[PDB]
């Protein structure tokens, strides 16, 4: 019982570094590129409307 | 450094979903964890006795 | 039997206001209709304030 | 006066307006509705009128002032309450007697019914006057005393006549200054283009702190007089606390607070509990108001005014710097007048930049920012005043995808950084220590290093202690508590003191209301050296259970010293102070 | 009153410049008003009103209701009636069904005025702005006990597409009270099924007799969907300051509203801002809720329940943005909520009364309200959180005080926010409720309480 919870610990704290330093890291900074395009298509949207 | 989707209305909405979701699952693992080395310590002590 | 009695207390109520309110209107019909016939019949002879 | 010609919107097209310039306020139709002019295309001018703008016919008379949009500088500024137009909420409401506000209310922004007391400078008939010279006194308050009068800093020439000593009202003569002939006529008051800054001879390098009275913000993130902070401001965070704090307990002798369009449930508890407030002075007990200007603005109130609240703001402490006197501004909901001036550009059509704020938001907080700063005053006598901008950044708190919150952040050098979390963990005054900052200690290390020099080398060790405690933390969290060593328990040890004593002041309380910047440094000094002896009995070998049962009675002393109170003050707290250090030795030392 | 007794002659023009999709554009205008309600003459003899959106030389470019549909350029009079628009303000406005543009729907004669009021109404003035003190008890326990509205405050409820905001909001209409009052209902492009739901639920329950409805369908025009929050506000500002009752003025739909702002703002060559919503929504939306509030020398407050709708369910929306920022507080509808089938399917968690405080008092409501609403919050998030924890750690492993918890959860969801929509669950009630709910679990675990609250009633 000692070995088994001791590889499922390991692989659970592997999943939740992983987690907190890739996954959440990277969907961050998608959320924030995708704003960032959406905002830059709402710019050229809003120049077209203007000429 | 992030994914390489294509920039979308409908598709932002899925990312902060997937964002939320995987805040959920860093959470409840992260519960697991502590839960689980709980009871590694209380069984490396009844190893030890 | 008291849906019809609670309506008959309403217009009990009721009357009363209609009797006043009849009294009232006749009592200052004179007034009243004197008021709007002197505002109808003189109007106010001015231009415009921006003419 | 001109005459309407197109109303489409809040933007107004007036025909017929040779002479008019740009920036202008205008008295738009019948009822006398105050717009600026935003464009001339010959006769025509175009109008943003500042209230509503229904029912402007056409041929409507539009008057020209002749000036920008100005402030009314004068005294009888003190008690008052403004907008961001500056017009007086507490007069219009005794004027209209109703709860609104109406459309084209034209009530002074300063009392001229009231009369002033007038006593002249030492500017003498036929001495040459210069803009910003005192030519005269007025006593308008109990804490503020001697309203020094001030010639317009743009006026020059040679005085003609002098008012003498008497009683005086605003709208009657008090200088006849002549320049190349008598064109120049001043009364107690005069008027100043909100948009530019009031001229000054020199601006100086902010040194002497702003001392808040608390013990956080006046030792790790202190603030210099003149200096320009930044808070979250966000909703149950202490913003209240700090706002009151600024107003009653710091060296500033006059206080500007600006709403700029926070909420009027909101603008209602500022309005009912500033009142409310008493600065303990030298004479007596006389409220906080008698040295605070409101600008109070809603989000009702007009885009227009609650742009133009903090350049209201700004431009009344940049006149009460003119006078030598130090001012601090607090700015609640600087996003908000950033959201204000979007919907200005986007009402004038200019394109975004970023997040839809207008291409010119950046250099607007600059400039705004760049108007604080201690600064000599224009003229003779060479007086010196300071003008200390304190801005809550957003109701996104401290959220850097605002380009409003980015840019205060930004130009800003102090940030306190309120935490939401340490509030609902009834941690008082709420500030964040591990993300608060401030770009001032190495400019206050000059009047440190002359009043009290080991201020800054105990503040870099708190704030050592607290990173390691941060560390430690970390590790006890990751790991068992007891595998720390001795090292490690003492700091954490430490840091939980400092937190509870130090750090968490109780404002409401009556010993720990205003900590002076004297009792700060003793219990800092304090602090340090109970975590120094800490440590030397560490080094020692000693246990460390056994030293924190034989120095409870230290850690009880120490934890004191939030509870000895400053009302003796000087000596007379700062000797007891003498023997606690020495029994924080005697006692670690046995 | 006495300039009332006036006859001001109206000017028809039968010069019509052109018409471009709802704007009519007329020629030779003597001196246009801005902002000048204006009845149009179709050529088939159908009167129509319009609002003037522009003005300039002799020009005005009117804006008809209902469209544009059959005007003629030879022979559509257009007469200008040289005034805003007004509403007859009345006492006898309590108990009348109004539509978009204040016209009587109900089967009842016009108001009988007692003044003619400018629906757009003027700023309050901020020194006259006093802090909300006492709290409107609403029958949802929900949110009188643990989001109470103070009177004066300004708390959207914020649901989604499908959520019963609309059953919410005539709960509250049916239900509200002081811990005199009139309730002032405006109903924007709603359903013809919803808004004859909102007549037939007052006229039934007899909530009618203290409600001034404002019922504005969805195919109604959009210009008189942009006035109904103005005719509410405006009766409610009536009612309260110059008659001295509270009033919880309930808007419905904000975001059918902002979509008709949308639609006006477009009428215009003005460009579209964040989302195609103007700029200026914001000062719009500010207008429309700051409205309310308490002042100082009348004994009368108004409260707001703007019951807003999300689009897409993103607190990111611009609606929702901006709405939060003028107000004071939040509460939350639930997707998931509805879905389990809980009414109201209030979310606790998100939501919040930011006058909390004030409402939940010793004088006003009783002595433990703050406290019990404070713990309830605790355990509920602790409740949600052995929820997720026990399909991950198993139900055995969790602790005594999360077992405990999700049984209090299941008394929670099940009894306390489960609300039938015609119980009127008063504040003391729902409290009494929340302390049986509390008594699950030992007087050591409820941690939030005081102490001497604790000894007093559990």
């Amino acid at each position: 019982a000692f070995i088994i919870l001791d590889e499922v610990i390991k692989v659970t704290n592997r999943r939740v570094n992983a987690i907190e330093h890739v996954i959440i890291p990277r969907t961050e900074n998608t959320i924030a590129y995708i704003n960032s395009e959406l905002d830059e298509l709402d710019r050229e949207e809003f120049y077209r409307l203007k000429k | 450094n992030r994914e390489q989707v294509f920039p979308t209305r409908m598709t932002l909405g899925l990312m902060k979903t997937k964002l939320k979701g995987a805040n959920q699952g860093y959470s409840l693992l992260k519960r697991k964890s502590e839960a689980l080395t709980k009871r590694f310590r209380d069984i490396t002590k009844r190893i030890d006795d | 039997g008291g849906v019809g009695e609670l309506e008959k207390k309403a217009e009990a109520g009721v009357q009363g206001e209609l009797a006043e309110i009849k009294k009232i209107a006749e009592k200052k019909k004179d007034d009243v209709v004197k008021i709007l016939i002197e505002t109808v019949i003189k109007p106010s002879a001015e231009v415009h304030i921006n003419a | 006066y001109g005459a309407i010609y197109s109303v489409s919107g809040p933007v107004v097209i007036a025909e017929n307006m040779i002479g008019c310039a740009m920036y202008e306020l205008v008295k738009v139709g019948h009822d006398n509705l105050v717009g600026e002019v935003i464009r001339i295309d010959g006769d025509k001018a175009t109008i943003q009128v500042y209230e509503e703008t229904a029912g402007l016919t056409v041929g409507d008379p539009v008057l020209r002032t002749g000036k920008p949009l100005s402030v009314e500088l004068g005294p009888g500024l003190m008690e008052t309450i403004y907008d961001g137009i500056q017009r007086p909420l507490k007069a219009i409401k005794e004027e209209s007697q109703s709860i609104y506000i109406p459309r084209g209310i034209d009530t002074p922004a300063l009392d001229r019914t009231i009369k002033w007391q007038f006593t002249p400078g030492k500017f003498q008939v036929g001495d040459h006057i210069s803009g910003g010279d005192i030519y005269g006194s007025v006593f308008e308050n109990s804490l503020i005393s001697s309203h020094k009068i001030l010639l317009p800093p743009r006026s020059r020439g040679t005085i003609t006549w002098i008012a003498p000593a008497g009683e005086y009202t605003l709208d009657e003569k008090i200088l006849e200054v002549e320049f190349d002939g008598k064109k120049s006529d001043f009364t107690l008051y005069h008027t100043w283009p909100v948009r530019v800054p009031r001229p000054v001879t020199e601006k100086l390098s902010a040194d002497y702190p702003l001392l808040t009275g608390q013990r956080v913000l006046d030792a790790l993130f202190p603030c210099v007089q003149g200096g320009t902070t930044c808070i979250p401001g966000a909703f149950g965070c202490g913003k209240t606390v700090i706002s009151q704090s600024l107003s009653k307990y710091s060296n500033s002798d006059a206080i500007i607070y600006v709403g700029c369009g926070e909420r009027g449930n909101e603008m209602a508890e500022v309005l009912m509990e500033f009142p409310e407030l008493y600065t303990e002075m030298s004479g007596t007990k006389e409220p906080i108001m008698k040295r605070t200007t409101l600008v109070a603005n809603t989000s009702n109130m007009p885009v227009a005014a609650r742009e133009a609240s903090i350049y209201t703001g700004i431009t009344l402490a940049e006149y009460f710097r003119d006078q030598g006197k130090n001012v601090s501004m607090i700015a609640d909901s600087s996003s908000r007048w950033a959201e204000a001036l979007r919907e200005i550009s986007g009402r004038l059509g200019e394109m975004p930049a970023d997040q839809g704020f207008p291409a010119y938001l950046g250099a607007k907080l600059a400039s705004f920012y760049e108007r604080a700063g201690k600064a000599v005053a224009l003229g003779s006598p060479d007086r010196t005043g300071s003008v200390s901008i304190v801005a809550a950044v957003s109701p996104a708190g401290g959220d850097f995808s605002d380009p409003v919150t980015t840019a205060t952040l930004g130009i800003t050098q102090v940030f306190w950084g309120l935490d939401k979390k340490l509030a609902q963990r009834k941690h008082f005054p709420s500030i964040n220590t591990s993300v608060s900052y401030s770009k001032y200690t190495n400019v206050l290390n000059k009047f440190y290093d002359s009043n009290y020099p080991e201020f800054p080398v105990l503040r870099d060790r708190m704030k050592e202690i607290l990173s390691n405690a941060e560390e430690l933390e970390q590790v006890v969290q990751l790991v068992g508590k007891s595998a720390l060593s001795d090292s490690d328990k003492i700091t954490l040890d430490v840091a939980t003191l400092i937190k509870e004593d130090f750090l968490q002041q109780n404002g409401y309380s009556t010993y720990d209301a205003f900590c002076p910047i004297w009792k700060t440094f003793d219990m800092m000094r304090a602090f340090i050296s109970y975590h120094d002896e800490a440590q030397k009995a560490v080094a020692n070998g000693a246990n460390w259970s056994k030293l924190a049962d034989s120095t409870g009675d230290v850690k009880h002393a120490v934890s004191s010293s939030k509870f000895f109170e400053p009302s003796r003050g000087e000596k007379e707290v700062h000797g007891e102070f003498e023997k606690l250090l020495s029994t924080m030795q005697e006692r670690f030392a046995e | 009153v006495e300039q009332g007794f006036n006859v001001k002659p109206r000017l028809n023009y039968n010069t019509v410049s052109g018409v471009n999709g709802p704007l009519v554009i007329l020629e030779k205008v003597k001196f246009p008003r801005y902002n000048e309600i204006v009845n149009l003459t179709l050529p088939d003899g159908t009167v129509r009103q319009g609002q003037v959106l522009e003005i300039r030389g002799d020009r005005a470019i009117v804006q008809v209701f209902e469209g544009t549909s059959g005007i003629d350029v030879k022979k559509t009079t257009v007469e200008f009636t040289g005034e805003s628009l007004r509403i007859p303000v009345s006492e006898d406005m309590l108990g009348r069904i109004f539509d978009g543009s204040g016209r009587p729907i109900d089967n009842g004669p016009k108001v009988f005025a007692e003044d003619y009021l400018d629906i757009n109404g003027s700023p309050i003035n901020p020194y006259a702005r006093i802090y909300p003190e006492e709290m409107i008890s609403t029958g949802v326990s929900a949110i009188d006990t643990m989001n109470s509205i103070a009177r004066g405050q300004k708390i959207p409820i914020f649901s989604a597409s499908g959520l019963p905001h609309n059953e919410i909001a005539a709960q509250i209409c049916r239900q509200a009270g002081l811990v005199n009052f009139s309730i002032v209902f405006a109903a924007m492009g709603v359903n013809l099924e919803t808004a004859r739901f909102f007549k037939q639920d007052f006229e039934e329950n007899g909530s009618l007799e203290r409600t001034s409805l404002f019922l504005n369908l969805a195919n109604d025009p959009t210009i008189e969907r942009i006035i109904t929050p103005r005719l509410a506000l405006t009766t409610a500002e009536y009612l309260a300051y110059q008659t001295e009752r509270h009033v919880l003025t309930i808007l419905t739909d904000m975001s059918s509203y902002a979509d008709a702002l949308r639609e006006v703002s477009a009428a215009r060559e003005e460009v579209p801002g964040r989302r195609g919503y103007p700029g200026y929504m914001y000062t719009d939306l500010s207008t429309i809720y700051e409205r309310a509030g308490r002042v100082e020398g009348r004994n009368g407050s108004i409260t707001q329940i703007p019951i807003l709708t999300m689009p897409n369910d993103d607190i990111t929306h611009p609606i929702p943005d901006l709405t939060g920022y003028i107000t004071e507080g939040q509460i939350f509808v639930d997707r998931q909520l509805h879905n389990k089938g809980i009414y109201p399917p209030i979310n606790v968690l998100p939501s919040l009364s930011r006058l909390m405080k004030s409402a939940i008092g010793e004088g006003m409501t009783r002595k433990d309200h703050g406290d019990v609403s404070n713990q309830l919050y605790a355990k509920y998030a602790i409740g949600k959180d052995a929820a997720a924890m026990k399909a991950v750690v198993g139900e055995e492993a969790l602790s005594i005080e999360d077992k405990l918890s999700l049984e209090f959860l299941e008394k929670f969801e099940k009894t306390f926010i489960t609300q039938g929509a015609y119980e009127d669950r008063t504040v003391f009630e729902s409290l009494d409720q929340a302390w049986s709910l509390l008594r699950i679990y030992p007087k050591e675990m409820l941690n939030r309480i005081s102490p001497k609250i604790l000894d007093e009633f559990y």
